[PDB]
């Protein structure tokens, strides 16, 4: 309804670095708001793509951004009578990117791993590694739980189970209030995909440079499936967190699994043990259902509400035709024990390969009325296919079915607006929550600073 | 006695008209005063109106195309006919209907491409030799249907890109299959093997050259290849006046749009062509694999019928899929493709049952309703679609055009076509609102207030700006 | 296999100092080597991994260093607790390997030792044996050799030794050699004597008996 | 906490077996290597080899290849160390071996198992008074405990009353059997003023004999 469309504010990286692929406000210990911004296709040293992150301060005219600097260098280790091996050439850090309290987890979700043991190897495959960085300080750590040493004949002999070689850890991310990292990795366990959690403070603690295999014996890992239906279903595409058991002394996982039983889609809620509370099923097949989750309060009664994203689902037409525009599905949490229901709402985009519901962010109370808003990107929308974001506003009942502000993109053709968003933070400190948007294709962000209501 | 023409106190000829499809002008001088000069034409002439001097259009509709439905699609350069008539004359007054008619051949001994779209991942090894022989089997089934077939050929595997490619060691980008005791071809996208020809041996002898591939997860990049078979038309040879038959064989699951994100691939499918003269999928590391809903814009574009022809292990994955994709057909592969040339006989059969109208570019005013004759002389209302047809065969509809008001537009024209078919009926409509008095009125009449208005049909109209 | 070669065997020194232990490889190991500490009589403990990083709960007086085939072990300031033994590890390559060990040692002023001898008593005699004992108490430093001697001439079979830990009090050692005869072999002969070599005098400490002789 | 709790020492014979276990407390014994080691105190330290519990996947020392045999069982959150054909030299203390946070490194110790192969009956001690031979201001005694089996023994000085000034040497291994030795030094004034007493008891046999000093 009221973030302010005529003056923005755009940070901007390196052309074709994919600057604004993944972003995040950072608060630095003293409450300062920065944003960090990942670019999954920065050159390196070796002029060669690997990613980067930047950590852009806050300033109305913008600009340009100082790096937040991680080791680009492969490694390797010869220990155990085995080699263990790092490859970061298009590991593409940056395509996910979280802040909690005054850490920055940065993640590459195809960097590259192998082991050798004489003639053998453990295949050189896409575990994925994220970065942690304490900016003030300097303080760097790293987190692979998804490396390991075994050889390839080992998981041929053993059918493949418990095969976290290809798990792209840190595809998507996202902290606990209490400090607890959740990796998503959809490759995990031959591509049904799985959940790594570890606490940011245990991570740090148990880091060194150079060791390349190590335990952090606070972590948890998800569990492998003979069901079919996990088959191929990337399990932890997108991830979120939340409060949906009614014991405030847990924290609930959110998972997004868009390809789950053959292609259906779903999303199902977890307690901290990887214990199945809910799945929300898929729609329609191919709608991608669950390629973005969000979790917020939208009708103020206190309880946790999830919003699902399925950006491909086609919508009935006249004379038995369909129309791929996306699709978000609003579900109320009920009150005390029982299970989410039929969605409360749908929303349905309008314009044609819009991948409307591509991502979904609560804005907080964007016009201070009571009910927290969200911000749904459509990032092939508008009357140009430039990209929209179309904001709705919460209220006792759930949402306005219809936006209360509309957002065209200011780039060209081809930039993704909308394909990162992030709300809830006054950056500016006028009391009001803004909204941070990223447009990879043109490799910039666009701020829209929310303003009194008018 | 009095009706709605004269009830009305209608102003001008242009307004008589409008009131009912009925009602008719006299534009006569000597008419009594009293007497209204807008009524039934009857009652016009009945007061002694000049016939000469009655406007009374007539909705009509008259063929201005109307070839005869061939019996044979062989011959010609497709100097064929399918539907009649091609072409129609409609006029209508305001708020008028008319109804016309149309017929729909599924044509005998038409021509046919079919273009052999495999999966050649590790599992279809003794697929490829089970085929080895199809081509010139596949020929002499399809000479009892057609005189004019044509026949192509190609393969995909999946994104030559880690994960879904193994890279390591170096020996098996060259062999994937090095860690077993076997050797296969280094992973491909999609690769355009042989040209649709009517030289069906050539399917042969390429067949008999190709082998497998092999990559790591289950799901296949098929839909890459499906998009390319579809808009790259001049290397697979698709040809204008003949059936498009794209026969989709894989026993496995399928990636899909946004699946790609799992290779670092998030640039969306633009539909476009990119196999060059090396024949390869160029953009199939660069591009994500193409949506359900670009799919089906680019095969309905191009006229091709999709046949998924799949194990029974995916038979009802694909079965959703083809519910999503109208016009698919599914048929069930056995595991080494043995059956695939009944299925291949039956699906063109399935495709040629049915003939379902479609309409183009109709005014927002003009609504139709369509009542149909399928099987035996059966009319079935409301319907514009018959099933269960055999070639040879012919089906017609009856339509009626209802005009709702006047447009301000007085010419436009639409098409009804039925799907997947060449010919199709142009209908030219023109709405006789006006009338024929008006092209000769006075302006600023003396016989008009003193010039003040204009002199048209008999009465007196204020001018402009009045 | 690797061999870790691991000096000095021991060391004598005092609270405070800083001393350093090495391990010296039989090839290159690039870090992958671990520290430990075995306290007197009890498990092992410990200290550093990848050559460098202290285990969790490790003072930092305690430092690893070094690289290739060469690695240090310091401790600046050493406590009362450091006195034990240390050893290195190597885990570059299977089989893992260890180090010979070092001992640390608390350092004082040399003391020459209390010699005692002992006859076979009576009741050991009337079973058959003979046994002489020689004690040698509260020495510095722990390096010392005993020599027993029958009618004058050496004796090497037969001869059974024991050593004490560094004694908690006085930080000296202890010694016990025990020379076992039959009672038949035992009155062949009438003069013996073990003798004492210790750096704390260029002349053996020798105490001896004569039996019959009272 | 970490801690790897090993079961009690053991006592076999020559030819038979035995199997050690390790037991994990305060964490999953599925999460690292377990590693065991000997040790023996003129060959010092060896390692065995290892096992990954996940999975029952094991390394040995080739010297080992035979003798050792290291499983685990995830349910008990155990590790066990198996020694077949057993022999004098097996004769050593075991640890059981964990990494803190490197895969491949040896940080977390148990106590270690006491291991003990002899052919030995349970004997008891024979005690021998030895008093010195017929001068100073110092006089020393001593007390002799030979050929009993197995270990261990307390030996104490008139019922532990006399504790400053004594020397109680580490057992020897003769002939399968131990033997011991003790000494204890005073003033002249002391002695045979005040009785002496060796006392020496052998839970085993269970048997407490107590020899009085008596001079020559
Ligand atoms: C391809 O697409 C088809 C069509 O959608 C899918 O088949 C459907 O699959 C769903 C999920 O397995 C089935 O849902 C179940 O319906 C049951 C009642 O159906 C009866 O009535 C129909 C009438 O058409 C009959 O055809 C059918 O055989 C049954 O007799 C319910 O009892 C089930 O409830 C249970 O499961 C759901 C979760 O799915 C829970 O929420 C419930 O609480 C309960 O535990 C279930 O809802 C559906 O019946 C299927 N339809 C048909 C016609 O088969 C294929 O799965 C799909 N295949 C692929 C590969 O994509
Ligand atoms: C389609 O069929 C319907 C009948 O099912 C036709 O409607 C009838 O037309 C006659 C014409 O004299 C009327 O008298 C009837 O009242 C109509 N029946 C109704 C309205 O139920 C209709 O004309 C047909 N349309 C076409 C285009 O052929
Ligand atoms: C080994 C693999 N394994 C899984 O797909 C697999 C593994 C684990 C789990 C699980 N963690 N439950 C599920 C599923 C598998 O089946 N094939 C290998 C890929 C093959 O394609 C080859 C080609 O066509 O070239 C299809 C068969
Ligand atoms: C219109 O319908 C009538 C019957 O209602 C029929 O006789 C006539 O032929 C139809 N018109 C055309 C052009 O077919
Ligand atoms: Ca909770
Ligand atoms: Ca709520
Ligand atoms: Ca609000
Ligand atoms: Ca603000
Ligand atoms: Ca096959
Ligand atoms: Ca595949
Ligand atoms: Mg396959």
């Amino acid at each position: 309804l009221n973030l302010d469309p005529v003056q923005l504010t755009f940070y901007a990286g390196p052309n074709g670095s994919q600057f604004g692929f993944s972003l995040d406000f950072h608060k630095d210990s003293h409450g300062r708001v920065a944003i960090v911004v990942g670019a999954p296709r920065t050159l390196g040293p070796s002029q060669e793509e690997t990613g980067g992150v930047f950590l852009c301060p806050w300033r109305a005219e913008g600009g340009q951004c100082p790096s937040l600097l991680f080791d680009l260098r492969d490694e390797t280790r010869n220990v155990g009578s085995q080699t263990l091996q790092t490859f970061k050439a298009r590991q593409g850090l940056g395509a996910s990117v979280v802040s909690w309290s005054d850490v920055i987890v940065a993640c590459a979700p195809w960097q590259h791993w192998n082991v050798l043991e004489k003639t053998e190897e453990a295949e050189k495959t896409p575990v994925g590694s994220c970065f942690l960085a304490q900016p003030e300080s300097g303080r760097r750590a790293e987190y692979s739980p998804c490396r390991g040493n075994t050889l390839s004949r080992i998981y041929v002999e053993n059918d493949f189970s418990w095969d976290k070689r290809y798990c792209e850890a840190g595809f998507s991310s996202v902290v606990t209030q209490a400090g607890e990292l959740v990796l998503g990795a959809p490759g995990g366990y031959y591509f049904l995909g799985l959940l790594a959690q570890a606490p940011v403070a245990d991570i740090f603690s148990s880091y060194r440079p150079g060791i390349l295999l190590w335990h952090v014996s606070s972590q948890s890992l998800s569990f492998d499936s003979s069901n079919p239906e996990y088959f191929d279903g990337y399990w932890g595409y997108s991830v979120a967190v939340g409060e949906f058991d009614g014991d405030l002394n847990t924290t609930e996982y959110v998972v997004g699994a868009p390809t789950w039983s053959w292609t259906l889609g779903a999303v199902e809620i977890l307690d901290s043990y990887y214990q199945r509370l809910h799945r929300l099923r898929g729609e329609q097949m191919a709608s991608y259902f669950g390629h973005s989750v969000a979790v917020t309060d939208v009708n103020g009664d206190g309880r946790h509400d999830l919003l699902v994203g399925a950006p491909l689902y086609m919508e009935s037409r006249a004379d038995r035709k369909l129309a791929e525009v996306g699709r978000v599905y609003l579900f109320l949490q009920p009150r005390g024990p029982h299970a989410l229901g039929a969605p409360s709402l749908l929303l349905t985009g309008t314009q044609l390969y819009g991948r409307f519901g591509s991502a979904i962010a609560p804005l907080g109370d964007l016009d201070r009325d009571g009910y927290n808003d969200i911000a749904v990107a459509a990032p092939y929308g508008g009357p140009s296919g430039r990209g929209q974001v179309l904001v709705f506003l919460g209220q006792s009942e759930g949402l306005r079915s219809r936006p209360s502000q509309v957002l065209d993109s200011p780039f060209p053709t081809g930039s993704a607006f909308g394909f990162s968003l992030r709300g809830a933070v006054d950056i500016d400190d006028n009391g009001y929550p803004d909204l941070i948007v990223g447009a990879y294709g043109a490799n910039q962000v666009a701020v829209y600073r929310a303003q009194p209501v008018v | 006695g009095p009706n709605i023409c004269t009830t009305r106190g209608v102003s001008s000829c242009q307004q008589c008209l409008a009131v009912s499809p009925m009602c008719a002008w006299c534009s006569d001088e000597a008419l009594p005063l009293g007497s209204p000069r807008c009524d039934l034409k009857e009652n016009l002439l009945k007061d002694n109106c000049a016939p000469e001097s009655i406007e009374f259009p007539v909705s009509e509709a008259r063929v201005l195309e109307d070839r005869p439905l061939s019996d044979k699609g062989s011959g010609d350069s497709s100097q064929v006919t399918q539907v009649s008539p091609q072409r129609i004359a409609l006029r209508l007054r305001p708020d008028d209907s008319k109804n016309f008619s149309i017929q729909v051949r599924q044509v005998e001994d038409y021509p046919v491409d079919i273009y052999y779209l495999m999966d050649l991942s590790y599992s279809m090894k003794d697929d490829l030799w089970s085929i080895q022989n199809l081509g010139t089997k596949l020929a002499t089934q399809m000479r009892k249907l057609t005189s004019n077939l044509r026949i192509g050929f190609g393969a995909f595997v999946d994104k030559p890109v880690s994960p879904y490619m193994y890279i390591s060691p170096p020996e098996a980008l060259e062999n994937p299959c090095y860690d077993m005791k076997t050797t296969c071809l280094p992973m491909f996208g999609y690769k355009h093997v042989l040209t649709l020809t009517d030289q069906v041996t050539r399917f042969n002898e390429e067949v008999k050259k190709q082998s497998v591939s092999r990559n790591r997860d289950a799901p296949e990049g098929g839909f890459d290849a499906i998009m390319q078979a579809t808009v790259c038309d001049e290397k697979i040879g698709w040809r204008n006046d003949a059936s498009h038959l794209l026969v989709f064989t894989t026993d496995a699951k399928t990636h899909i749009a946004l699946d790609g994100r799992l290779a670092g691939i998030v640039q969306p499918n633009d539909g476009q062509c990119h196999v060059g003269s090396d024949n390869h999928y160029s953009a199939s590391t660069t591009m994500d694999y193409p949506s359900l809903g670009l799919m089906t814009e680019k095969l309905s574009q191009k006229n091709i019928n999709l046949i998924f022809a799949v194990t029974e292990n995916v038979v009802n994955l694909y079965q959703n899929y083809s519910e999503l994709i109208p016009g698919t057909t599914v048929g069930v592969l056995s595991m080494d493709s043995s059956n695939v040339l009944q299925l291949i006989v039956d699906a063109y059969g399935k495709i040629r049952s049915k003939v379902e109208l479609e309409v183009r570019d109709l005014p927002e005013e003009l609504s139709l309703s369509f009542n149909a004759t399928c099987l035996n002389n059966e009319v079935i209302p409301g319907l514009k679609s018959c099933m269960g047809l055999k070639i040879g065969d012919t089906v017609s509809f009856s339509i009626e055009a209802k005009v709702r008001g006047c447009p301000q537009e007085k010419e436009k024209s639409f098409t009804i076509k039925p799907v997947g078919f060449k010919d199709s009926l142009i209908v030219q409509v023109t709405f006789d609102c006006d009338c024929a008095c008006q092209a000769q009125a006075e302006p600023n009449s003396h016989r008009c207030n003193n010039g003040n208005g204009t002199f048209e049909c008999g009465v007196c109209r204020c001018g402009p700006g009045w | 296999d690797i061999l870790m070669t691991q000096s000095p065997s021991s060391m004598s020194v005092s609270l405070g100092d800083t001393v350093s232990i090495t391990c010296h490889a039989s090839q290159g190991i690039s870090s992958n080597i671990g520290w430990l500490q075995q306290k007197p009589g009890k498990s092992f403990m410990g200290l550093i991994y990848y050559g460098t990083n202290l285990v969790d709960g490790v003072p930092s007086r305690f430092s690893g260093s070094g690289s290739g085939a060469d690695y240090s072990l310091t401790i600046s300031s050493l406590d009362s607790e450091d006195f034990a033994d240390y050893y290195c590890v190597q885990y570059a390559q299977l089989p893992y390997t260890f180090g010979g060990g070092t001992k640390l040692e608390i350092k004082r002023a040399d003391a020459a030792p209390t010699v005692s001898i002992f006859p076979p008593s009576s009741e050991q005699l009337t079973s058959g044996g003979a046994s002489v004992v020689c004690f040698l108490n509260n020495f510095y430093p722990k390096d010392i050799n005993v020599k027993w001697k029958i009618d004058g001439s050496e004796r090497q079979n037969g001869v059974l030794n024991s050593w004490t830990d560094q004694d908690s009090k006085d930080s000296t050692y202890s010694m016990s050699s025990t020379l076992t005869l039959t009672k038949d072999e035992y009155e062949r002969h009438n003069s013996y004597t073990c003798e004492a070599t210790h750096k704390t005098s260029t002349s053996p400490i020798v105490k001896s008996f004569n039996r019959n002789e009272c | 906490e970490v801690q790897l709790q090993q079961s009690g020492a053991e006592l076999v014979k020559p030819g038979a077996s035995v199997k050690l276990s390790c037991t994990a407390s305060g964490f999953n014994i599925k999460d690292t290597y377990v590693h065991w080691v000997k040790q023996r105190p003129e060959q010092g330290l060896e390692w065995i080899g290892r096992i990954d519990p996940a999975n029952g996947y094991t390394k040995y020392d080739p010297k080992f290849q035979g003798k050792a045999t290291i499983t685990a069982d995830t349910s008990s959150n155990t590790a066990y160390l198996q020694l077949s054909s057993l022999t004098s030299e097996d004769t050593a203390v075991y640890y059981c071996v964990r990494p803190l946070y490197d895969y491949y490194a040896m940080d977390y110790w148990g106590q270690g198992t006491s291991v003990t192969v002899s052919s030995a009956k349970t004997t008891a001690p024979s005690v021998y008074p030895l008093a010195p031979v017929c001068t100073g201001s110092s006089v020393t005694l001593g007390c002799l405990v030979k050929g009993y089996f197995p270990e261990p023994v307390t030996l104490t000085w008139n019922s532990g009353s006399l504790s400053s000034g004594v020397h109680t040497f580490p057992a020897v291994l003769q002939s399968d059997l131990y033997t011991l030795s003790s000494s204890v030094t005073v003033t002249s004034s002391t002695w045979p003023s005040q009785s002496i007493t060796c006392n020496v008891a052998h839970p085993a046999s269970s048997t407490k004999v107590d020899k009085k000093i008596e001079p020559r």
